[PDB]
DNA sequence: GAATTCGAGCTCGGTACCCGGGGAT
DNA sequence: TTCTTTTGATCCCCGGGTACCGAGCTCGAATTC
């Protein structure tokens, strides 16, 4: 067909529609599309591989939208909760070149008797920026622990509710990991019940620290279930990456100040 | 009996001359007056100050009067002698001094004498014409002090004595007494001036004699009674009386339905926009029509015996059909009266060239006066309450006037709608090559947007346009007319817009540039902000650019790579506003009073505010049509427990300190009001170019510390500040770092 | 119960009036 | 004791105010993998 073309027909889709995210940026390409957005002053990102699609195909340089297609409706509304109940499908066929590629997608509702109505009302048409740079995390961790729910819940509980109180993710040694600040602390082993955390490179200790306390809000609003806790220190900047294991990989980047000591 | 007149200065002009005869100054206690201001004096040539010197303030105000009685100036003037000079001087001699004033006007007793606050002034055989009302109707500022009307008509920077420092100087010696006593001559020397380069008399006087009225009730009684008296003699002429309804009688409401005024297709318009507009609309539909009280007939039955179209007009007015008679039957009191002031309007202007310096001067105060006459005529037949009114005639004015408005835009849509037919009744378009679409209307303009014509020859074809529609459509005395040619046009809102008439000046209508509520920085920003669209090319081909997409694809898209000039104005502004010299002058609003304080029902206005600021520290409270000036200060700790001590985040009404205690006590402006209402001024002119929407305006004019610390943290950029191999190299190395 | 739904309840701007008032046309 | 007139209407925009109201947005507890 048209020559880049991402197709989520039923039974793949229904997993990315089980996967704030609507102002949003879509940097579609090769190896998926990449949904960024800014949450509180915070950086959120969520990868949609090529292989998470019942089809994926790209030809050309990668490309970027804007999710608001013009300024109140968004390419990832379709994927909602609720928004539209009797849904099937969706294909996102872009046709340019490469300054100038403009991204079209259709709807596909569910009938009896095994056909679709294209709810020709409601299909979007976007742009590709013509201009556009993100700044999008690098490498790999330095120390990354799987938490749950209750962990997760309970160790954003212990931080702090403004700039007064800055908290402090030590890992100490032998399973010592800890989330603390002056008026609650928390507290986990890390192997690799109800306070062992799983992880890997466990020994890799520190005692990373926080002046924003933007956190609790920003991972709030996602409903992160639990997920990956990874720290990334070899920068001047630490930031720590949060990866909800739920439906979605929906990851959460915190910029940790420069006052890194273990 | 403390607050008491310490120098009357009073210069003593020959009105047919115009030469200044003698200076008298009058002065409590001894007064020498400097010797460089006696030096100026005469090295301009006027006559040597003659200081007279009084011992006690009854014996000077006496002085003054027996002056005022034995010289007898037919004509005084003065600024601002109605609010402050002859309410102060009389409040004295009255309550205080228990002097007669009934006879020293022109009558030797029993005369009136008296002040009333527009607030008036009616001395018998004395013509009072204070300069501060007739400035305030001839000029528009901001500020109406005499130093500001003396710089903006005079060119002459004067320099103020403040009330604040006339006891420091009075108590010192005679010098200084001279000194003051020349910031009052040199007053009255200033308004000498405005006087002769205004000649209020001359026009007044046109008026009056036209009128009827002697040229204290011309100066003063306002507009109705002019009309009045005009149609009076035209009515004891033809045989009619005119009842008396006002002697039994005495929230934004209005009477009856005012004009059409067709909704813009705002935006900026790089075509060419002719604008036609009726000459004299109101009057001439009243002449055209025939439009009097001696004309109507609310019944089917006065007209039964004449033809219908022929005889007389019927028109649905209000839902009431109403039929006027036409000429022919009954000269409607309005024309004919009509007939007389519009013949004079362009018969004076015709023989202006044709007259001597002096006479050109004459029919220059002379003929404006004969415009006032022309408007006048209805807004007499619909004041409810008035004199003599009609609102069948009023309201068939303004019916005619829509529909006149509504007849011509088909008109032009129905006959020049290709070049064709154009071509066809004006072959002078064949060089000036296409649509042809009225896009905006007020109540007699229509702006019609001819694309694909050029603006060279447009008005002069537009001229022959509007004789065609006049022809074609109306009676002949109505005459639709080609006025303008914008090339740039910028149709804000309904009564709002910009436009560059062809090959020349800006105008500028109603968009917060001509009003004077705002503040010189912002008036000086929004200006060189229009500049910028307007002249500079490159902005202008950004800005016509912004059309070519819906304005929320700019909230994510950069802007066309002109503006950027655009927003370097509004990013120097923002420097400019917050820099520790910020001469308040600049942030100095203002705000007409304009009526009594407690007239008002909302008591919460900014004006109202520093109004009671001023009284309660004594100073000199304002006039109810004076304008208030105001700056708003920072909010500050103090100043919120002050407004709660006099009675969060506080309102704009309760940070309006007064400029002058502002400097005297260093109190601080507000930047971020005066930075939101810059933008908000930005957003208001500039919402044109992105759909009208001010939200979107808004969010592009308020458009680092993220970048910073990325790049710090070893993200490469990729994208605009490199190469696009780079930016593709980078991107490898990122998806690789990633994978 | 542990997630898990949309369900029900808070608040938090947003927009639009709604209005008086300035001050144009 | 103290005043004691005069054109008309239309229109946008701002300041000060109110009042929904959808959007989020988490909690709280029936229905339940």
């Amino acid at each position: 067909g048209a020559p880049c073309q991402v197709v989520l027909q039923g039974a793949e889709l229904n997993g990315i529609l089980q996967a704030s995210l609507l102002d949003s940026l879509l940097v579609m390409g090769d190896r998926g599309i990449l949904i960024h957005n800014t949450i509180f002053g915070e950086q959120v990102f969520l990868p949609l591989e090529h292989s998470q699609f019942s089809r994926y195909r790209w030809r050309g340089p990668t490309a970027a939208f804007l999710s608001l297609v013009d300024q109140k409706r968004s390419l990832l509304s379709v994927f909602r909760a609720n928004q539209y109940p009797d849904l099937r499908r969706v294909e996102l066929a872009i046709t340019g070149q490469a300054p100038f590629r403009t991204l079209v997608q259709r709807i596909w509702t569910t009938t009896s008797d095994g056909e679709a109505v294209e709810l020709a009302s409601e299909t979007l048409m976007k742009r590709e920026l013509t201009s556009f740079v993100v700044l999008v995390p690098q490498g790999t961790p330095d120390v990354q622990l799987r938490l749950t729910r209750p962990q997760l819940t309970k160790v954003l509980n212990a931080t702090g509710a403004d700039s007064a109180t800055p908290t402090t993710f030590e890992l100490g040694v032998n399973g010592k990991f800890s989330v603390f600040t002056t008026s609650t602390c928390v507290t986990f082993a890390a192997r690799e019940n109800a306070k062992t955390v799983y992880g890997e490179n466990t020994h890799r200790t520190f005692s990373v620290v926080v002046d924003d306390c933007s956190m609790r809000a920003v991972l709030r609003r996602l409903q992160v279930g639990g997920g990956t806790l990874k720290f990334f220190l070899t920068t001047p900047v630490p930031s720590l990456c949060v990866t909800a294991t739920g439906p979605n990989a929906v990851s959460a980047v915190f910029l940790l100040k420069p006052q890194k000591i273990c | 009996p403390e607050d008491l007149v310490i120098q009357i200065s009073c210069l003593l002009y020959d009105l047919s001359t115009t030469a200044l005869e003698h200076v008298l100054l009058f002065s409590l206690g001894s007064c020498d007056l400097p010797e460089s201001h006696l030096n100026e004096l005469a090295a301009r040539g006027l006559p040597t100050p003659v200081v007279l010197e009084f011992d006690s303030e009854f014996e000077m105000l006496l002085a003054f009067m027996t002056l005022v009685k034995q010289y007898g100036p037919e004509f005084v003037t003065g600024y601002n002698i109605i609010n402050f000079d002859w309410p102060f001087l009389l409040a004295k001699l009255t309550d205080i001094y228990k002097v007669p004033l009934d006879g020293y006007g022109r009558m030797n007793g029993r005369g009136v004498f008296r002040v009333w606050d527009r607030s008036k002034i009616k001395v018998n055989g004395m013509v009072n014409i204070d300069m501060y009302g007739i400035i305030t109707d001839k000029i528009k500022l901001s500020s109406y002090k005499l130093n500001a009307v003396a710089e903006a008509v005079l060119k002459d920077k004067k320099k103020d004595l403040s009330y604040r420092d006339i006891p420091a100087y009075y108590a010192t010696g005679p010098a200084q007494r001279g000194v003051i006593g020349e910031y009052c001559i040199q007053d009255s020397l200033l308004v000498g001036q405005l006087f002769f380069k205004f000649l209020p008399h001359l026009e007044l006087s046109a008026v009056a004699r036209l009128a009827g009225i002697n040229i204290t009730r011309t100066i003063y009684d306002g507009q109705q009674i002019r009309v009045f008296t005009c149609l009076l003699r035209l009515a004891d002429q033809k045989g009619f009386i005119l009842p008396d309804t006002q002697g039994r009688f005495r929230g934004r409401h209005v009477g009856y339905q005012g004009a059409r005024v067709l909704d813009p297709t705002s935006g900026f318009h790089v075509n060419p926009v002719v604008v036609f507009d009726f000459a004299s609309l109101y009057p001439s539909i009243i002449q055209a029509h025939n439009l009097c009280f001696s004309t109507l007939s609310l019944r089917a039955d006065a007209v039964a015996h004449l033809e219908a179209g022929k005889d007389y007009l019927e028109i649905e007015v209000g839902g009431r059909r109403l039929f006027f008679v036409k000429a022919h039957v009954r000269e409607s009191l309005l024309s004919i009266l009509l007939r007389d002031w519009l013949a004079m309007r362009k018969q004076i202007r015709s023989r202006i060239p044709q007259s001597s310096p002096e006479e050109a001067v004459l029919l220059d105060k002379q003929q404006a006066a004969i415009k006032v006459v022309c408007n006048s005529v209805y807004g007499f037949t619909g004041v409810q309450h008035g004199l003599l009114p009609c609102l069948h005639v009023a309201a068939t004015v303004t019916t005619i006037g829509r529909e006149m408005l509504l007849a011509t835009r088909e008109y032009v849509h129905a006959r020049w709608a290709a070049f064709e037919q154009l071509l066809a009744d004006f072959p002078e378009a064949a060089d000036m090559r296409y649509s042809m679409r009225i896009i905006y209307g007020d109540t007699d303009s229509i702006f019609v947007l001819c694309r694909g014509l050029t603006a060279a020859g447009l008005t002069a074809m537009g001229d022959k346009m509007a004789s065609h529609i006049s022809r074609a459509l109306f009676l002949p005395p109505i005459k639709l007319e080609c006025e303008k040619t914008f090339t740039k046009l910028l149709l804000i809102a309904k009564k709002k817009y910009i436009g560059v008439i062809y090959g020349g000046k800006m105008l500028i209508k109603g968009v917060d540039l001509v009003r004077k509520n705002n503040c010189a920085f912002i008036n000086r920003t929004s200006r060189a902000l229009v500049d910028l669209l307007f002249y500079d090319d490159t902005v202008s081909g950004a800005a016509a650019a912004l059309a070519e997409r819906p304005a929320e694809e700019w909230l994510a898209r950069p802007l066309p790579e002109g503006l950027q000039a655009f927003g370097a104005v509004l990013v120097d502004a923002h420097r400019r506003i917050t820099d520790p010299e910020r001469d308040i002058q600049d942030f100095v609003l203002t705000a007409e009073l304009s009526r009594h304080p407690r007239a008002y029902t909302n008591k919460r206005l900014a004006h109202l505010t520093v109004y009671y600021k001023l009284m309660a520290r004594r100073a000199q409270v304002p006039s109810i049509k004076d304008r208030i000036p105001y700056v708003i200060v920072a909010q500050t700790r103090e100043v919120e427990e002050t407004v709660a001590r006099l009675a969060r985040k506080l309102l704009v009404s309760e940070l309006a300190e007064d400029p002058a205690y502002a400097i005297a006590h260093g109190v601080a402006l507000n930047t971020d009001y005066y930075f939101s209402h810059l933008l908000g001024a930005a957003c208001v002119t500039f919402k044109a170019l992105f759909g009208n929407n001010a939200k979107i305006t808004e969010s592009l004019l308020k458009r680092d510390d993220v970048a910073a610390r990325l790049r710090a943290a070893g993200f490469g950029a990729v994208g605009a500040g490199a190469t696009a191999e780079e930016t593709r190299r980078m991107l490898h190395r990122a998806f690789d770092t990633l994978a």
